[PDB]
């Protein structure tokens, strides 16, 4: 139990923060990945002066700060700001004393060595937790799907990856990352929606859209002949009521903007699409190890929640893959905490105890330790 | 305002200790006749071996054993592996429960590292007089 | 749910036959012949008892084994019961 | 020969147990979509 | 330093006195710390066989000053933690049979029948008032019956 | 054997048809469930 209940999970992400404790289903804490710095001088009734604000504080009084982002495209990009999101994470989301806690930590797919490294001297020299261990995303998503060979296609807020995975090992020679992602897609559809003849103006206006992209959109297979359906104008059309009663319609865009993933050039991105990347991962990988990788493309990350994502992306690399091989992409509900699961069962687990980095190793080894 | 109220919790506690207390001695009472049980078992399945004759006796008395020997063997291991299965089948409660509620009391698997009180005599032998248990201690009289 | 049928037969049949072989390893190892026979006449003496307490000594084991699982089939019972009454859906 | 049909046998067999082990999650299914539609 | 206080506050001399001995044992060349070699060796002493990560995890665990060894007063918080949970394991343990005990029917419960029965099976002088009494005490859920986890914390206390 | 094996290559293909034609439906169940359970 001294670390059974005790075992800390924590996602970093390019929009959200994930975490909670080894053991839930689900992430205690999600929160956006913003650390706010006040443009004036002044306070709120009853409280003091404050010289940072962390999530939702920050993003609900964005107002009168300057918002900064810690996390660009998967990669901790600013140290003081991150450690700021750590605090808050530990001491108010979860509440916790970090220095009885072991903490499982996220990184990115090809993230430098130097910052695994870096992370570390601050977990175990600023915050001075028991233990610690960063495992890589797309491995804890792939694992929390039970098994360990397959490819993972992971989306979230900044990044998309597809990380090969052989028996464990992620494969780096083999990797692949499209730096668009739903923050990229949520702008996207503001554009076509105001180009429906609509303006989202005030700032009520600005975050919703992002909250008809999550319900309302779709990826459409063969959106091609969906183009044509909605000409005909069937019953396809989907009005949402916006804060007030203003109802604002969205037929068609709703889909458009899911074909941006498979079609950069929507967005004047020259880059190839998630299924040809798919498969470029796919036909850079071993020979011998391309049929497992096939029958096991494992999809994780808010992005890949849109529905029907996973039979376009089934069709997409069939027809792109020899026929004598079997194709099989995984999807499933729980994705967009794939990772954090990953890393809750696998920090839970009965064997892992002994890869944790414990403060003896540290001390002894110096950050070197972890990095493996 | 129930001002005797006071009386009645110290009764169920007062019966909550009885009941301990009785706990305690029944508890070595089925220990202790559990084992009668077992050697009882034993005492037919396995009765204290008497060597026969010695030509053909001897021999054939060894065969009989060392044939029963690969059977108990595989009986003995079967159990072992039901344990197993049980076992397992616990650890999973014990994990439904966990994130359902949190660290609970009495976990069925029991990860316990020696004792200090063991340590202490482990080390030092004889003189290691403490009855270590939680009782602090404050200046006498 | 017929496709899955496959599934049961594939399933079932290779953890058994894994398990066999296993056992088999296993109980072989544990094994050693009865190699001694007519090299001594007193010898059987001091041999079958050996073997008797061999057996006294898996037998023992196998009735410890067993008031075990009965011991956790309890332990069981009751996780099971905290499991209900912890679940109050409200 | 011998070893075809014996790989037919175990993947028509593996089969009957697939096509079941779904009329069940389909029909769990119609369900499942149910109340949700009507909560 | 503040755990090696409470955790002094909490230990007697007597304690501290034989702990020190103890401790003394441990440190080899009697400089002032167990270090990751000192510890292995007396862990062989008393029966186990401990790997480098291993040791280390256990020294670690009260270095406060990130030495990598430990000193007398690490040493006695290490001693108080474990002396915590050793009477917890014991306790637990104690009143986990208990139940099974008073259970006897084996229904994981324990019904107001059984609970006047072992009451009664008390030396104790007991009214079926007093029985159902404590049963409505006891039973939060109001199920009739008493949990395992309602019998821990009834239990709570009583010697 | 040439019949035999065009009996196993069509229960074999069928196969993936079946095998896969569930993935789709257990999935759209963990979600047909989740959403109702949230809802
Ligand atoms: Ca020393
Ligand atoms: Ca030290
Ligand atoms: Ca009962
Ligand atoms: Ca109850």
């Amino acid at each position: 139990d001294e670390d059974e209940t005790t075992a800390l999970v924590c996602d970093n992400g390019s929009g959200l923060v994930k975490a909670g404790f080894a053991g839930d289903d689900a992430p205690r804490a999600v929160f956006p990945s913003i650390v706010g710095r006040p443009r004036h001088q002044g306070v709120m009734v009853g409280m003091g002066q404050k010289d940072s604000y962390v999530g939702d504080e920050a993003q609900s009084k964005r107002g009168i700060l300057t918002l900064k982002y810690p996390i660009e495209h998967g990669i901790i990009t600013n140290w003081d700001d991150m450690e700021k999101i750590w605090h808050h994470t530990f001491y108010n989301e979860l509440r916790v004393a970090p220095e009885e806690h072991p903490t499982l930590l996220t990184e990115a797919p090809l993230n430098p060595k130097a910052n695994r490294e870096k992370m570390t001297q601050i977990m175990f020299e600023t915050f001075n937790v028991p233990a610690m261990y960063v495992a890589i995303q797309a491995v804890l998503s792939l694992y929390a799907s039970g098994r360990t060979t397959g490819i993972v296609l992971d989306s979230g807020d900044g990044v998309t990856h597809n990380v090969p995975i052989y028996e464990g090992y992620a494969l780096p020679h083999a990797i692949m990352r499209l730096d668009l992602a739903g923050r990229d897609l949520t702008d996207y559809l503001m554009k076509i929606l105001t180009e429906r003849g609509y303006s989202f103006v005030t700032t009520a206006e600005r975050e919703i859209v992002r909250d008809i992209k999550e319900k309302l959109c779709y990826v459409a297979l063969d959106f091609e002949n969906e183009m044509a359906t909605a000409a005909s104008s069937s019953s396809l059309e989907k009005s949402y009521e916006l804060p007030d009663g203003q109802v604002i319609t969205i037929g068609n865009e709703r889909f458009r903007c899911p074909e941006t993933l498979f079609q950069p050039s929507f967005i004047g991105m020259e880059s190839a699409g998630i299924h040809e990347t798919t498969y470029n991962s796919i036909m850079k990988c071993d020979i011998d190890i391309r049929k497992d990788l096939y029958a096991n493309n494992v999809m994780s990350g808010g992005t890949t929640m849109y529905p029907g994502i996973a039979d376009r992306m089934q069709k997409e690399i069939t027809a792109l893959a020899p026929s004598t091989m079997k194709i099989k992409i995984i999807a499933p509900p729980e994705r967009k905490y794939s990772v954090w699961i990953g890393g809750s069962i696998l920090a839970s687990l009965s064997t892992f105890q002994q890869m944790w980095i414990t403060k003896q190793e540290y001390d002894e080894a110096g950050p070197s330790i972890v990095h493996r | 305002e129930e001002k005797k109220r006071r009386a009645a919790t110290a009764r169920r506690q007062h019966l909550k200790s009885a009941m301990l207390q009785l706990a305690v001695t029944e508890i070595e009472k089925e220990a202790a006749a559990k084992e009668v049980e077992k050697q009882n078992y034993l005492a037919e399945h396995s009765p204290p071996l008497s060597l026969p004759g010695s030509m053909q006796e001897l021999q054939e008395l060894s065969k009989k054993l060392h044939a029963k020997i690969d059977s108990v063997d595989e009986e003995r291991y079967d159990t072992e592996v039901k344990l197993q299965k049980t076992i397992k089948e616990l650890e999973d409660l014990s994990q439904k429960l966990f994130d359902l509620r949190g660290k609970f009391k009495r976990p069925p698997l029991r990860r316990v590292r020696m004792s200090a009180d063991a340590m202490l005599r482990a080390l030092l032998g004889s003189k290691h007089k403490v009855n270590m248990d939680l009782r602090a201690n404050l200046k006498q009289v | 749910s017929y496709s899955s049928y496959l599934a049961k037969a594939d399933q079932k049949r290779g953890k058994k036959q894994t398990a066999r072989e296993t056992k088999k390893k296993v109980l072989a190892e544990r094994r050693k012949p009865l190699n001694i026979d007519h090299l001594n006449e007193d010898k059987l003496r001091d041999k079958a008892k050996e073997l008797w307490d061999w057996l006294y000594q898996l037998q023992t084991e196998k009735y410890d084994f067993a008031e075990q699982i009965k011991r956790k089939k309890y332990e069981i019972v009751t996780l099971r019961n905290r499991i209900d009454q912890a679940q109050k859906h409200s | 020969v011998t070893k075809l049909e014996k790989s037919i046998d175990d993947l028509e067999d593996e089969l009957y147990a697939q096509k079941l082990k779904y009329k069940a999650i389909s029909e769990e299914l119609d369900h499942a979509l149910n109340d949700m539609t009507s909560i | 330093t503040d755990q090696q206080a409470e955790a002094r506050a909490f230990l007697s001399e007597e304690m501290i006195a034989e702990f020190k001995a103890a401790f003394d044992m441990f440190d080899a060349d009697g400089g002032g710390d167990i270090s990751t070699k000192e510890l292995g060796t007396v862990m062989r002493m008393l029966g186990q066989n401990p790997t480098k990560e291993e040791l280390d995890a256990i020294i670690e665990e009260v270095d406060e000053d990130g030495s990598g060894t430990i000193d007398f007063e690490e040493f006695l918080v290490m001693m108080v933690r474990q002396m915590k949970e050793d009477a917890k394991g014991k306790s637990e343990e104690e009143l986990a049979n208990c139940f099974r005990i008073f259970d006897k029917n084996a229904d994981g419960f324990i019904d107001i029948e059984e609970l006047g029965e072992i009451l009664r099976a008390t030396g104790e002088h007991v009214t079926e008032e007093d029985i159902e009494d404590l049963m409505k005490d006891s039973d939060k859920n109001n199920d009739g019956r008493i949990d395992f986890d309602e019998f821990l914390k009834m239990m709570e206390g009583v010697q």
